[PDB]
């Protein structure tokens, strides 16, 4: 297409070569890059402080995991090992073993923060929608016992963020 | 129901004797609230008027995928490969 | 008696306003780790500073992924580390290999070469996640010694 | 056009509290600003909103003094705030207790937890299979 | 007026005209059988009349260049050394060497 | 057929003159197979002259590629003859893309393509780091990816994704990092591979 | 996305009620796509250069 | 003929002796330069036991090959490269190490 980036000289006679010599004898365009800092101090900084301010997010993002459940008690997940092969880190574990008498829903199932990329594809393979993403931020441990995730348990801890979940897939069945 | 210390949640054994359990003594050792499925029986059953009822959780909005249940022996209610629901008549 | 746990409380104040970070550039965690110099979220200079220096600075911050060739190389960094030091794995391949882990370059878990105190999970560790991290640490400084 | 801006200043400060309010707003928070407050939730919990400012900014909000058991005014993380993150703090229009209700279903926490830490009571590892069983008998 | 490149815009006619005539004597000294030799010299005649039909005109450095009389002078200036290399490591006149194992289908 | 088919034919027929044009030379020495499918050209060539073949498309009257950029090299063990080096070349002035193949299993060292692309040196070295293969008359054969105590090339086949040397630990010793340790988490190996052939045509009979 | 469900998988509310919807999301899902063999270079302009994937 | 390698049969073996010389003069040097870590005695017994696992010789092919190899991992300390006592180090440090034998291997039960 063509756009050029050299000048092709500038400066030619007289009054041309002058104020490009102006230029390097003294400074003239430090002084007037010095002023495009000036404004900039003036004008106000967007500046969030986080334990008071919060930053802009959005109704689909994806964090810590946790297990969403039915209205009327029962876990939602139904063990497939679909979101285990789907797993690009392979961060989530399953074996599975009947419960009690009648119903098959899960025994062993712990995911990995040690690995997981963070794809939302676990999310996305999910027939039954187990595994939904909240918006999550805080975890902070002191091992790696502490961080990877057990057999359930903390991440059906997350009914603090399923309130949050399932304001989140109201904006999710049929996508934005 | 808890077994000497740790509380036992969704078939799970603490340890025989106390050998495998050792990190949790220092820290609280997690527990789920109500994973017995109580919840699962405490609903109750819902009175059909066809031969086959269609299942559903709350529309296409919650994670439930349509099954048809056989409502035939008037002995043991059908009840969804999802829930724990259970249809008679 | 009350003088000697007061005073305790203004030596870990010290480290509670400022902490000196490491500028790693071995990820893509490192990009975001950029986005903390960002104004729209900001831990610098309520804490942060990116002057760095491999010796003048407190906490060094493992960004994302470590190969077995750069697994000598960030050892002798944490050497040249001042006593009070606090080592930061942001992201999932500084906790164990968040991809790759099972390949035969990346080292798993940062743990086997430099021990962690402040684990991060994120992949993308968003800056608000990021904010996390170092307000934790300021958090976990609460006694130093006693005798 | 000068006189106004400092008399902004004086009436922020008369506002929120006074002598001993100003201060709390400046000493433990980072920022003092004045607005609309809907000043329903959880334990200590403020969260105002409704002021302008800048572009994704929802007021001051303000951390709770003693959410849980933690009992700290001066140093607190976001580990406070109920159900709300994804409402009026960052993603939703709509506030929790005015417009948007939270839906009930019995499953759900009732009081809000604090995060784990390096603090007793936290997260932990565990055994799930009942593994292969082997038995020898007199 | 300068090019782009490295290669200096020198006004400079005929020095097209010398390169393509001797690289069709370098040609015709190993090979004749082959056909490499048969192929290429009627693409150099092709564009050796374009040069003594148009003088100087841009047209003429527009034919399969596009991009000055510089550009058309490295094709020249390659040429001779592919053709010398051609003439020295026997490929094209002779055939003789073994045939591959049979497999190609992943 | 509107969003089923990607693009029509019609370069195809174009592109097929070069599977005849390069062909009509006919060197037993450099031609042997000429591929063509999906508006790309393929070729491979015998082992015994490769650097004539890279002196060929450099230059030229016909076609003029001149960047022989890219270079890749494929792995595969059902063959007698085990590596495929594979050249990817594009022109800037023709606007077309060839491919240039070697068929050796390349245990035995190969001619480098050094003196006539500069850049070549660089994935060269490459490689002999992955794969194992030698490039006879190379100016400085350095170890970029690999690690400096690294035993065999870490792409082959031949041997796991985790190694053998692996994981570093620091324990005991206070400035020797750890090597010998071979133990690593277990990758997952799946199995997933579906009954019935996929497509038709590509099915070869035994 | 692309109509075809041998490519890309369908609906949410598509996948809950009809049957091939939900097989193809299972065979997509965990089992991959079934390519056609061969061996493609692709080059699609990076800002910093190009991303050459064989 | 085919394939050329670098030597053919006998010319190889006097290439891993230019090679032997090479490497020899070294492990003095990578002692003050380096760090003193073990010996240069023991340094020395290192190299000779090296050699004996690649002692077979059936084809100078497999022979040429050894040699390029050996003038890279064996010239990682030559020509001043960074390994900072863990890169290049080929004895193990940490080894148990396990035994062959049918009475020290089942007691402790692998495989
Ligand atoms: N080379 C030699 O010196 C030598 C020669 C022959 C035998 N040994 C044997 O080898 C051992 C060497 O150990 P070491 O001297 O290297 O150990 P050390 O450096 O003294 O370390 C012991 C640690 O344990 C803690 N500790 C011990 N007793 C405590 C108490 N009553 N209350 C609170 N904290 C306590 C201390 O913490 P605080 O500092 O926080 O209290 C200290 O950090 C000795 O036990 C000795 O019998 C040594
Ligand atoms: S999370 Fe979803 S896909 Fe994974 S096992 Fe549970 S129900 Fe199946
Ligand atoms: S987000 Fe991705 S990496 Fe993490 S568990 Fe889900 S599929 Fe696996
Ligand atoms: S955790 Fe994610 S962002 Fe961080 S280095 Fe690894 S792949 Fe990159
Ligand atoms: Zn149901």
């Amino acid at each position: 297409t063509y756009k050029y980036v050299n000048l092709r000289e500038p400066s030619m006679d007289m009054k041309s070569v002058t104020d490009r010599a102006a230029q390097t004898l003294l400074w003239t365009e430090l002084i007037r890059g010095l002023g495009m800092t000036l404004s900039y101090l003036f004008r106000e900084p967007a500046t969030i402080n986080y334990p008071f301010e919060k930053g802009p997010l959005s109704p689909r993002f994806r964090g810590e995991h946790a297990l969403r459940r039915y209205p009327s008690g029962e876990e939602r997940c139904i063990a497939c090992k679909l979101c285990e092969a789907v797993c690009p880190a392979q961060a989530i574990t399953i074996e599975a073993e009947p419960r009690a008498d009648g119903s098959r829903r899960t025994t062993r199932y712990d995911i990995d923060m040690t690995k997981c990329i963070y794809c939302g594809f676990c999310q996305e393979a999910c027939p039954v929608d187990a595994i939904v993403e909240g918006p999550n931020f805080e975890f902070s441990t002191e091992t790696h016992e502490e961080l990877l995730y057990n057999k359930e348990k903390l991440l059906n801890n997350g009914d603090k963020w399923e309130a949050e979940i399932a304001a989140n897939i109201q904006a999710d069945y049929l996508y934005r | 129901x808890x077994x000497x210390x740790x509380x036992x949640x969704x078939x799970x054994x603490x340890x025989x004797x106390x050998x495998x359990x050792x990190x949790x003594x220092x820290x609280x050792x997690x527990x789920x609230x109500x994973x017995x499925x109580x919840x699962x029986x405490x609903x109750x059953x819902x009175x059909x008027x066809x031969x086959x009822x269609x299942c559903d959780g709350g529309g296409g909005a919650l994670g439930h995928p349509r099954v048809y249940i056989n409502l035939d022996k008037e002995t043991k209610t059908g009840t969804c490969g999802y829930c724990g629901l259970q249809f008679r008549q | 008696e009350y003088v000697v746990a007061k005073l305790d409380d203004l030596i870990n104040w010290a480290r509670r306003s400022s902490l000196w970070p490491m500028t790693f550039g071995l990820a893509c965690c490192a990009v975001e780790m950029m986005h903390m110099a960002a104004p729209r979220y900001d831990m610098d200079r309520f804490g942060v500073v990116f002057r760095a220096s491999p010796r003048q600075s407190d906490v060094m911050i493992v960004a994302g992924t470590l190969t077995n060739k750069m697994a000598p190389a960030l050892r002798k960094v944490y050497d040249q580390m001042p006593e009070p030091r606090y080592v930061v794995s942001m992201g999932s391949c500084a906790n164990g290999g968040g991809y790759y882990h099972y390949s035969y370059s990346v080292v798993r878990g940062c743990d086997r070469i430099v021990p962690v105190d402040i684990y991060v999970p994120g992949c993308p560790p968003t800056a608000e996640a990021l904010l996390y991290g170092i307000l934790q640490l300021q958090k976990k400084i609460k006694r130093e010694k006693r005798l | 056009e000068l006189l106004q801006v400092l008399k902004r200043g004086l009436q922020q400060v008369s506002g929120h509290g006074g002598l001993r309010g100003y201060l709390r707003v400046l000493f433990r928070a980072n920022d003092v600003r004045v607005g609309t407050l809907v000043g329903e939730d959880k334990y200590g919990n403020k969260y105002y909103e409704d002021n302008k400012q800048f572009f994704g900014r929802h007021r001051w909000v303000i951390y709770t003094t003693e959410m849980n058991g933690k009992n700290t005014f001066w140093d607190v993380d976001g580990s406070m705030v109920p159900p709300e993150w994804h409402r009026w703090l960052h993603c939703m229009t709509d506030d929790p207790p005015t417009v948007k209700p939270p839906t009930a279903r019995k499953f759900i926490w009732t009081n809000h937890k604090f995060n784990l830490s390096g603090t007793p009571q936290q997260y932990v590892p565990y055994s799930t299979t009942r593994k292969k069983i082997q038995e020898w008998v007199p | 007026t300068g090019l782009v490149g490295l290669a200096v815009c020198e006004t400079p006619h005929e020095r097209l005209k010398i390169l393509y005539t001797k690289i069709l004597d370098v040609l015709g000294h190993i090979p004749k059988n082959a056909a490499y030799r048969k192929y290429t010299e009627q693409i150099t005649n092709e564009k050796l009349s374009m040069v003594k039909a148009e003088p100087d005109v841009k047209k003429l450095e527009e034919r399969l260049q596009g991009g000055q009389i510089e550009e058309v002078i490295l094709q020249a200036e390659n040429e001779l050394s592919l053709a010398r290399k051609m003439i020295q490591w026997k490929p094209w006149e002779p055939l003789v060497e073994e045939p591959p194992a049979s497999q190609w289908k992943w | 057929r509107p969003t089923v088919r990607p693009r029509n034919d019609v370069a195809h027929k174009q592109l097929s003159a070069f599977g005849e044009y390069v062909a009509e030379i006919l060197p037993k020495y450099v031609q042997q197979v000429q591929v063509s499918c999906f508006n790309e050209l393929e070729i491979c060539i015998h082992p015994d002259g490769v650097i004539p073949v890279l002196t060929f498309l450099r230059d030229h009257s016909n076609a003029q590629f001149k960047s022989l950029a890219d270079l890749t090299a494929v792995d595969i063990p059902t063959r007698q003859n085990r590596f495929e080096i594979v050249y990817n070349l594009l022109s800037l002035r023709f606007n077309s893309r060839i491919r240039v193949k070697t068929y050796t299993d390349e245990l035995t060292p190969i001619e480098s393509s050094v003196p006539v692309y500069k850049a070549a040196n660089w994935y060269e070295r490459e490689i002999w780091d992955m794969f194992g293969v030698f490039f006879a008359n190379h100016p400085d054969l350095r170890r970029i990816l690999t690690d400096y105590g690294f035993e065999g090339h870490p792409f082959r086949k031949d041997f796991p994704l985790s190694g053998y040397v692996e994981l570093r630990y620091d324990d005991e010793v206070k400035r020797v990092v750890a090597e010998p340790v071979e133990l690593a988490q277990e990758f997952r190996k799946f199995d997933l591979n579906s009954p019935w052939e996929a497509f038709p045509a590509y099915r070869q009979p035994p | 996305k692309v109509d075809d469900a041998k490519v890309s998988p369908p609906k949410r509310a598509e996948m809950k009620t009809s049957m091939e919807s939900l097989i193809h999301h299972f065979k997509l899902y965990t089992e991959g796509y079934q390519v056609p063999p061969g061996a493609t270079y692709t080059a699609i302009e990076a800002p910093k250069g190009e991303f050459g994937v064989y | 003929v085919k394939p050329i390698f670098s030597r053919d049969m006998n010319e190889a073996k006097r290439r891993v002796r230019e090679l032997y010389r090479a490497w020899y003069r070294e492990v003095p040097n990578t002692v003050h330069l380096f760090q003193l870590d073990i010996s240069v005695k023991q340094g020395r017994d290192k190299v000779r036991e090296m050699f004996k696992k690649n002692a077979h010789i059936t084809d100078p092919r497999v022979v040429d090959l050894l040699v390029i190899k050996g003038k890279m991992e064996l010239e990682e300390t030559i020509k001043v490269w960074k390994q900072r006592t863990h890169v290049m180090r080929f004895f193990h440090e940490t080894e148990a190490p396990r035994p062959k034998d049918f009475l020290s291997k089942f007691y402790v039960g692998h495989d």
